[PDB]
């Protein structure tokens, strides 16, 4: 669970990603927007990205995809893009922020 | 806070 940073805020995540991260580095943190949920924060060129993960009945929901555990979700997005740009750029989770 | 759209 090297990627789980706990209750770090969105701002703290932005700073940490920019100070210590390279593109593809990411963290999972508690959501500041809803109590039992999470955010995936990803270092990306120009502007970092934040994705919602909603925990419902022990299932981790992101977009229209569902995962048994946060680990499964994270591993999925190392192998399938978590974001795709208009110019064909596919962004993947690569590594927990160090 | 605004969140980014996850890729399908």
């Amino acid at each position: 669970s090297e990627w789980y940073y706990g209750n770090v805020t969105r701002h703290q995540a932005e700073c940490a990603l920019n100070e210590r991260g390279v593109e593809g580095d990411f963290l999972i943190r508690d959501s500041e927007s809803s109590p039992s949920d999470f955010s995936v924060s990803l270092k990306a060129s120009g502007k970092n990205k934040h994705f919602k993960v909603q925990l419902v009945d022990n299932v981790y929901c992101i977009g229209q995809r569902r995962f048994h555990t946060m680990d499964e979700l994270v591993e999925h997005y190392k192998k399938a893009p978590i974001f795709t740009s208009e110019h064909g750029e596919k962004l993947y989770l690569v590594r927990a922020l160090q | 806070h605004i969140y980014d759209e996850v890729a399908a």
